[PDB]
């Protein structure tokens, strides 16, 4: 099985590292702690043609923290941009990413992206979306926090990066799981679990 | 896919958490349908979960006799039990986890069903 | 590790060792990766590196690792050029010259080390940015004559002055000062005659070679900016539209100039250049026919391959083709012999419409929209497209997206289930569908009735049945509603419905009905106009709509009750009056049955039913009718609570389920005063005084229970339920006083019982029992009353603002709605009620001062935004008391510390979006002291002359301010900023200009002092 590098650019506070765990591990990080530099991540999805592995460089949006910003582009073969549709500064920018991504990796394909379509307040108006047209970026309205089109960019960046337009996710195989009891164990971690009040309880689920 | 050999006893919608006991906190895993699949061969009950759309995963294991579903103090349509053997991410690893739904009803209704199969498993 | 050797300066570097860490990083992995990743980065970031930049390109194996050396340089010039002894520059400046030179040389070197040459390019004109033309004036004659001794060179010059181009045109806005982007753009210009030679000799003899994509790429950044004269008096339009149409090499990047080409300005009085428009769009359009495929082609099919560029090139087209004739079309239009041209191109963007891909299909759906609203107005042109609009009305009603009321949706089981979510990225395109097609019934309504009824037609027979096709069909239908005559619409509703209603009962399983359900529902509740003409009919469709409340099914359930509210409030008057042939109103057949009718709805799908009939309520405009109907409206709820109220009060903790009915009877109000307004009152009324009595006891109980089991309590299902009958509380006391008309009655009566009620309740819990909706009840409050009720406005900022304060001021992100509902609060009193501040002891308005400083500190938009207008609405109630001690003592107290925080979010680069505010309230400061609008001296006796004005002062402080705050700039830089800036202080677009100016030359050393003369 091969693998693809996939960098994920654009502004500070944009939710990058967010959407990069949720398809890691499922969580929705609500915290906004800032990458430094690049955190690289691989990333699996199974599909009809096989697995195919992502290797996810997600670099930092504050310039303060860019480390050696153009530097990570070096040899990627596809890449998201993101924006943040809340915040009109972080669509106005796409073009400056967009820049220096294609100075450096002249023909692969993209995914634009605009993040956190959840909040009620948008700013960034679906009219106003048109930058990805002359570039032939793909386009998403996405939210890593409802999970809103949080599966396409990289179902589209697969079969780009296959070659296969009818290449989809399919279900990974699910092994018989192993019985278990430590006869000396004792977790009154339990108990700390049980009074620990799960997250936004006001959810559908 | 690996489940063409087993009899679907209960499925629910449900949002999967696995507790974080160093940050000390609660982490969804997935949100999906949650199945009670039993073994055509060895009559053998486990809670199989996978993610909306992805459909990779979440929770794989055996619906042990020993378990037990307790209240969160937060939700009055949760359980919280620890396991001692989930593969979802590949090599069997224990876990505290807590499992909610879209209403009391359906909790109550997976209690009922969770305690049916781990009679089941005993027999 | 071993790695880190190559941080230690005071040892020589070791090449070998840094190319192993660069390997590490892009070709390792794990922990290693993460180590060798944060060694290069202090690498990067030592302000020596530089000096050892020459060292690694010279001895270096690893392609990376002088990347890495040239990112250092970029650093270096772009940041410290000016620093720099000046044999630095020149070793530099040739150096990388030189290694230029060397890479394209070499044969090898050039073809496999791409993205060191373009990296060196871009290091090259980072420093012509800097030096060029002044110090470098023969830059451009020598790459002319360079270009002619190599292929590979004359490749390689096309890419640097690409990036040239780009740097100096598209990308000098956000970077340079508009003093040198004037200077830079003024340079290229004044060269560019020879620069457009070269690259017209280079497309004149060549064909498709690596060297015509590189031309052709700069000339496509050169149309953005070049004179019409450069396209239209040579032959280049000839060649792109020929010659590089033919090689698919070139037939990208030349289809994207001829797009930039349709956007020149051009003069429209010459029939010359009219001429040359249409010949190189015929030229386009044949090559496209002949080499690519015809206009009969499945562009559909081709897509979907996505064989090797087609995506791309079917999306150039549709760019070039409705970027060209939405400009030009109108050329092509009168002449006979242009009349097949201008249709193909047409029939080429049905057949790209054809395509699934919701991107492209919006660009192409944009074009038809044009299209149609021309063709709507403009005379005797819209027969010429007849055939077009024809085929565009079937490609439309076959792509009709779902609509936001359609709530049901297959899943991946072949089930019609419920929606789990909206679709929020379609609603737009849904919008833009309906206004095309709506333009397109209206161009020929005859047309669209025929092509939707014999589509109706093959699905009742069978042939075409699909949920697709009737789905996208009934979508279409409905969205057409307004376009058709009374009369004809009369004819075509019927048959629709008739159609429908043969499909319900041949299609049978609960799938088929469903769908079936949803698409009747979305049609009827589209046509009022019909429903105010049929009363019968509207009478039937209600009762159906109440049998559906029934069903099982909860997406045709959920369905049910938005299409009925949707209904009545379109045809409300409908249900108020006694129509012809019945005993009563049928707003009392409604309410009379609302028990039945509702059992089996869940409790929110309740509270909109009961909103709708406050629709109708509020259609009766005789006072003691319209009461009486309020009144057995809410009868049931009225009911309830009388009952749970001789409850509470006869004994007090409230287990769950009483919790959960108060609750929903407090949501049936709100639901019934949000569509009644001002008529609510006397259902208010009935329940006031014993509501707050209620929320008093719940909010004992809140207390009880944090005090009996800590914090956690706030978590729990019995305090979050408390919690909900106190917000609820004051949403529907908040919803009353937003619509009131009468507010005296607000203030006589509601007011003082409500402030008793919530706000020392609210001071007195611990931070996280503290419902920010207090807040923003008490801000609609202040809005509405605020003018009447000075004392009220005080206890309010006495009850909140300091406990408020301090839950917010420790970090930006705790307690996220308070924060948000907090400066909205502060904001109202301050633009209603000043006074109530000018009530509050100093410390406490030091706190306000501070409060409002700390939010412009905020990135959240909610708070900053209120936070910077704010402090503008208190500039403004200052200067409108005049020269009074409170104004004279604010000013010696608070202007520089309004003056230095605005200034620092303008200068931080972390708060980027308030610029235009920050810059409006900045200029109001400085304006003040321009006009002398303060009357007393803002400096110390000690500090400075008797009798020194203010402006000599503010301009004094402000000095020293960035000369500590920024202490690599000039004094010079600093003064002439300061002039310039005061003396536009009238003028906020240049002012504007003065800044973004000061905040480009704080990022390097050497910046211009003339610079801010730019006019
Ligand atoms: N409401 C909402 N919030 C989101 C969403 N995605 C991310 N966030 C929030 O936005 C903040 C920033 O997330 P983060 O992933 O750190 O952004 P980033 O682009 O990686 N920042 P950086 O470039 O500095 O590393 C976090 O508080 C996160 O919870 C979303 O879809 N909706
Ligand atoms: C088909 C839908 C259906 O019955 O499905 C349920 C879930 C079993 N069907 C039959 N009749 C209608 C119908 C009839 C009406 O009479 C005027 C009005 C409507 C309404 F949608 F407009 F309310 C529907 N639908
Ligand atoms: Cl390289
Ligand atoms: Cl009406
Ligand atoms: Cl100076
Ligand atoms: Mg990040």
């Amino acid at each position: 099985q091969v693998q693809f590098k996939l960098v994920l650019v654009g502004d500070g506070g944009t939710g990058k590292t967010t959407f990069v765990k949720r398809h890691l591990t499922g969580e929705f990080e609500k915290k906004y702690v800032a990458t430094l530099g690049v955190e690289v991540h691989p990333l699996v999805f199974h599909t009809n043609r096989g697995p195919i592995k992502f290797n996810v460089w997600d670099t930092a949006g504050q310039e303060k923290f860019g480390g050696l910003r153009d530097g990570y582009y070096i040899q990627a073969q596809c890449a998201i941009i993101m924006f943040d549709v809340t915040s009109r500064v972080t669509y106005k920018n796409v073009p400056n990413w967009h820049r220096d991504l294609v100075r450096v990796c002249e023909n692969i394909p993209i995914v634009l992206c605009g993040n956190k379509v959840d909040i009620k307040d948008r700013k960034v108006k679906a009219k106003s979306i048109v930058f990805h047209r002359k570039k032939n970026l793909q386009y998403y309205d996405i939210s890593a926090k409802s999970n809103y089109n949080f599966e396409k960019p990289f179902l589209w960046l697969a079969r780009k990066l296959i070659g296969d337009p009818n290449l989809e996710f399919v279900a990974m195989p699910a092994l018989a799981p192993p019985e278990v009891v430590l006869a000396a164990q004792y977790e009154h971690d339990l108990e700390v679990a049980q009074t620990t009040a799960l997250p936004d309880e006001d959810d559908d689920l | 896919t690996m489940e063409e050999d087993e009899e679907v006893l209960y499925k629910v919608r449900a949002k999967l958490f696995r507790f974080d006991a160093d940050a000390k906190e609660w982490k969804e895993r997935g949100t999906g349908d949650c199945k009670f699949l039993k073994n055509k061969k060895t009559n053998k009950v486990r809670i199989l979960m996978r993610r909306d759309k992805t459909l990779k995963i979440c929770a794989n294991h055996i619906i042990a006799p020993e378990y037990t579903l307790k209240p969160n103090v937060g939700s009055d349509r949760s359980w919280v039990y620890a396991c001692t053997a989930d593969i979802a991410e590949g090599e069997a690893e224990a876990f505290t986890f807590a499992i909610r739904f879209g209403s009391k009803e359906n909790a109550d209704k997976f209690k009922e069903e969770f305690e049916k199969a781990q009679e089941i498993n005993k027999k | 590790g071993a790695m880190e050797g190559i941080l230690d300066f005071s040892n020589d570097l070791d090449i070998a060792l840094l190319d192993q860490v660069v390997s590490t990083f892009y070709q390792g992995s794990g922990v290693q990766q993460k180590q060798a990743q944060e060694i290069l980065t202090k690498f990067q970031d030592n302000p020596d590196a530089w000096q050892k930049a020459d060292q690694i390109l010279q001895f270096s194996t690893n392609p990376q690792s002088k990347f890495i050396a040239l990112s250092i340089l970029d650093k270096l010039i772009t940041r410290k050029w000016k620093l720099l002894p000046n044999d630095h520059r020149i070793g530099i400046r040739n150096f990388v010259v030189g290694m230029i030179i060397s890479m394209c040389q070499d044969d090898e070197v050039f073809k496999t080390q791409k993205n060191l040459i373009n990296k060196s390019d871009l290091t090259l004109v980072q420093i012509l940015k800097q030096e060029w033309p002044q110090n470098w004036p023969e830059f451009i004659p020598e790459l002319i004559g360079s270009s002619s001794s190599s292929v590979n060179v004359c490749e390689n010059n096309m890419i640097v002055l690409k990036l040239l181009s780009e740097e100096v045109f598209d990308f000098s806005a956000e970077q340079m000062t508009q003093a040198k982007a004037l200077h830079l753009k003024n340079s290229m210009s004044k060269e560019f005659e020879q620069i457009f030679k070269l690259c017209f000799q280079v497309l004149e003899q060549g064909s498709s070679s690596s060297l015509i994509v590189a031309t052709l790429e700069s000339l496509l950044r050169y149309l953005h900016w070049i004179p019409y004269r450069y396209i239209y008096e040579t032959n280049i339009l000839e060649l792109l539209s020929t010659k590089f149409m033919t090689s698919p090499d070139t037939r990208a990047i030349t289809l994207k100039c001829l797009t930039e080409v349709s956007n020149l300005k051009i003069p429209q009085d010459n029939d010359l250049i009219k001429r040359q428009t249409v010949l190189f769009f015929q030229n386009t359009l044949q090559q496209i026919a002949t080499s690519v495929m015809p206009v009969t082609a499945d562009l559909k099919a081709t897509y979907a391959n996505a064989n090797g560029n087609d995506q791309s090139f079917l999306q150039d087209l549709a760019m070039f083709l409705t970027t060209y004739l939405a400009r030009n079309r109108a050329l092509l239009e009168s002449d006979e012999s242009l009349r097949e041209l201008l249709l193909n191109a047409h029939q080429y963007l049905i057949q790209l419409s054809k395509i699934e891909e919701r991107e492209l299909f919006k660009t192409t759906l944009d074009y038809w929209h044009n299209l149609v609203a021309d063709l709507f107005y403009e005379p005797l042109k819209k027969h010429i497209y007849e055939e077009i609009c024809s085929q565009l009305r079937l490609v439309i009603i076959e792509n009709m997206v779902r609509p936001e009321e359609v709530l049901v949706v297959e899943n991946d089981e072949g089930e019609i289930v419920r929606e789990f979510v909206k679709e929020s990225d379609t609603i737009q395109l849904y919008k833009s569908e309906r206004e095309v097609l709506v333009y397109l019934t209206h161009l020929n309504v005859i047309d669209t009735e025929e092509i939707m009824i014999s589509k109706l037609a093959r699905q009742i027979d069978g042939s075409e049945w699909s949920w697709h096709n009737i789905n996208t069909l009934s979508w279409a239908i409905g969205s057409i509603s307004g376009t058709m005559s009374e009369d004809t619409e009369k004819r075509f509703v019927v048959t629709v419905i008739k159609d429908l209603l043969d499909l319900c009962v041949k299609k049978r399983g609960k799938d088929n009905k469903a769908v079936v359900a949803s698409d009747i529902m979305y049609v009827v509740g589209q046509y009022p106009r019909f429903l105010k003409a049929h009363w019968n009919f509207l009478r039937t469709v209600i009762l159906k709509l109440f049998e559906f409340m029934h069903e099982t099914h909860e997406g045709v359930q959920d369905m049910a009750c938005d299409t009925f509210i949707k209904i009545v409030q379109k045809c409300k008057y409908h249900f108020v009056i006694q129509q012809p042939r019945e005993s009563e109103p049928f707003i009392q057949t409604i309410i009379r049955d609302i028990q039945k009718t509702t059992a089996d709805l869940q409790p929110q799908q309740v509270h909109t039913f009961y909103k709708a009939c406050g629709i109708i309520i509020s259609e009766e405009r005789s006072v003691a009718e319209r009461n009486r109907l309020l009144s057995d409206l809410m009868q049931l709820p009225n009911m309830a609570w009388d009952t749970i109220v001789e409850q509470s009060t006869a004994n007090p903790l409230l287990d769950s389920e009483t919790v959960k009915i108060i609750a929903n009877i407090i949501k049936t109000n709100v639901a019934v005063c949000t569509s009644m307004g001002a008529d609510f009152y006397p259902q208010l009324g009935h329940i006031y005084y014993n509501m707050l009595q209620l929320y008093r006891a719940v909010s004992s109980m809140i207390s009880a229970q944090v005090a009996a089991e800590g914090l956690i309590a706030t978590k729990t299902p019995k305090v979050r339920g408390l919690r909900t009958i106190k917000k609820e509380i004051l949403k529907l006391v908040e919803t009353y006083i937003s619509k009131a008309r009468n507010l005296d009655d607000v203030v006589k009566v509601l007011v003082e019982p409500l402030l008793n009620a919530v706000l020392e309740d609210y001071m007195n819990n611990v931070p996280d029992a503290r419902d920010a909706e207090v807040l923003n009840c008490m801000t609609t409050v202040v809005e509405k009353v605020g003018h009447m009720i000075p004392q009220g406005v005080i206890l309010i900022l006495q009850s909140v603002f300091e406990c408020t304060l301090d839950m917010i001021n420790k970090d930006f992100t705790e307690y996220p709605e308070h924060r948000v509902e907090f400066y909205k609060l502060l904001k109202v009193i301050n633009e209603k009620s000043f006074a109530a501040f000018l009530e509050l002891p100093p410390a406490a308005f030091k706190l306000f001062v501070d409060a409002i400083c700390w939010a412009f500190k905020h990135n959240n938009r909610d708070v900053e935004v209120n936070g910077l207008q704010i402090a503008l609405d208190l500039v403004k109630n200052i200067e409108r008391m005049g020269n009074v001690p409170f104004a004279n003592e604010f000013h010696k107290n608070y202007f520089f510390i309004f003056v230095s925080e605005t200034f620092f979010v303008l200068t931080d680069s972390d708060h980027k979006s308030g610029f235009s505010k920050q810059a409006l309230l900045l200029m109001k400061l400085i304006s003040l002291v321009y006009d002398n609008k303060i009357s007393v001296p803002l400096y110390q006796e000690a500090e400075v002359p008797q009798g020194t004005s203010n402006q000599v002062y503010l301009s004094q402080y402000l000095a020293n301010m960035l000369s500590n705050a920024f202490p690599h700039l000039t004094s010079e830089q600093i003064a002439s900023f300061l002039s310039a800036l005061t003396k536009q202080c009238k003028d906020l677009v240049v002012f504007k200009g003065t800044l973004r100016d000061f905040l480009v030359q704080i990022k390097e050393v050497g910046g211009d002092p003339t610079d801010y003369l730019f006019a």
